[PDB]
């Protein structure tokens, strides 16, 4: 009941900041996500092979 | 690593292990000459240093950084200390928090499902941002399937997880050392 | 939770606390009119206070005590609230010591094997005592047996150990705040 009662309230400021008209980038999301993920991985190959 | 508020005594300290680690890393990772080191593994020394920079970043300010005016085919410790040691003073090339990592992942994953495909992951991998090799590619799916060869989605969750563990470890085995060094009389 | 031989400062500040606890459960249990919650949510918002109250002595106890000179099929927030501030400080429908309910699964097993089969806690569960209804009993079995579709038997051990760490984690996210909630003057 609590998680449905958050996603009501998550729902309605996703609804009223769409209702302000405002456009967010869905292109760049995806590599921002490649890159983050890259980044860990290469960092998570280091630190395995350190130990 | 580096905490610049802190005492001018404890800045100084922080450098001066700064300096150390990246002595020790380049020690460990010099080959055949004292003193000098490829530059393929300079990357490989920052994230055995906990540092997170993208390949392009690394390329465009860390490497001319670092190299001589004459074109070095190896970087030696001179240019290899204070670069490093700035860049932790100034934490330039710090990873984002697991957050960042938590919010690529359910990016990647549209449907939120939980998990993500293994040949749309590894789509993601090589044809967006830095592409992995092929073998790169491999230890991931690997590594996120637990090793399972037969697998065919990976719980991002669980992945998130041992990876944030894991990098958790490492920083204390790294930053163990970080503490003492004194000015020597 | 609730600490009954702390200092006064303190005793005031976790009154304060679970009262504030007391009303975030009422809001997310409220529906229609803010200070009105729907008779049948009473134990389970005791469940988030610490309480584990039984059908039975909510029945004949904590209704009516809760419901006001007439019969009402909503309890206001105003005789919620003292009620079960005064029941979370007595700590009256805690659930039981975990020896407890190890004690209560071996004696369920008769030869100590550490397993109970699923049917024989379905017949136990649904003809001994306050008779569980079927999802209760379905949501049980899975979660005992960790959403297993193939278990055939329960280890209590395990389900014990992990509804405890469930119940733990689960308390120390409700209280999380205490530390920096303070007496409102």
């Amino acid at each position: 009941a609590k998680i449905l009662k958050k996603e009501e309230e998550k729902k309605l400021e996703r609804q009223k900041k769409l209702a302000e008209g405002t456009e967010i980038g869905e292109e760049t999301e995806k590599d921002d996500a490649a890159l983050v993920i890259k980044k860990y991985w290469r960092g998570y190959k280091s630190r395995k092979l350190v130990q | 690593m580096y905490d610049p508020n802190t005492s001018q005594t404890e800045k100084q300290k922080q450098e001066e292990f700064l300096k150390l680690k990246i002595q020790e890393a380049f020690n460990l990772f010099v080959k055949d000459k004292k003193g000098i080191v490829d530059k393929r593994e300079i990357p490989y020394i920052m994230r055995y240093l906990g540092q997170f920079p993208s390949e392009a970043q690394v390329r465009d300010a860390i490497l001319p950084e670092i190299e001589e005016d004459e074109p070095s085919e190896f970087i030696k410790y001179s240019k290899f200390e204070p670069y490093m040691l700035k860049v932790l003073k100034e934490r330039e090339y710090e990873p984002d928090d697991p957050e960042a990592l938590l919010a690529a992942f359910k990016l990647l994953d549209q449907e939120g499902k939980g998990y993500i495909e293994i040949d749309m992951m590894k789509t993601f991998l090589e044809k967006q941002g830095i592409e992995f090799r092929e073998q790169e590619t491999k230890s991931f799916i690997e590594f996120a399937t637990n090793k399972d060869p037969n697998a065919t989605v990976i719980y991002y969750e669980d992945y998130i997880s041992r990876l944030q563990a894991f990098t958790d470890k490492h920083i204390e085995s790294v930053m163990k050392g970080y503490n003492n060094f004194q000015v020597k009389k």
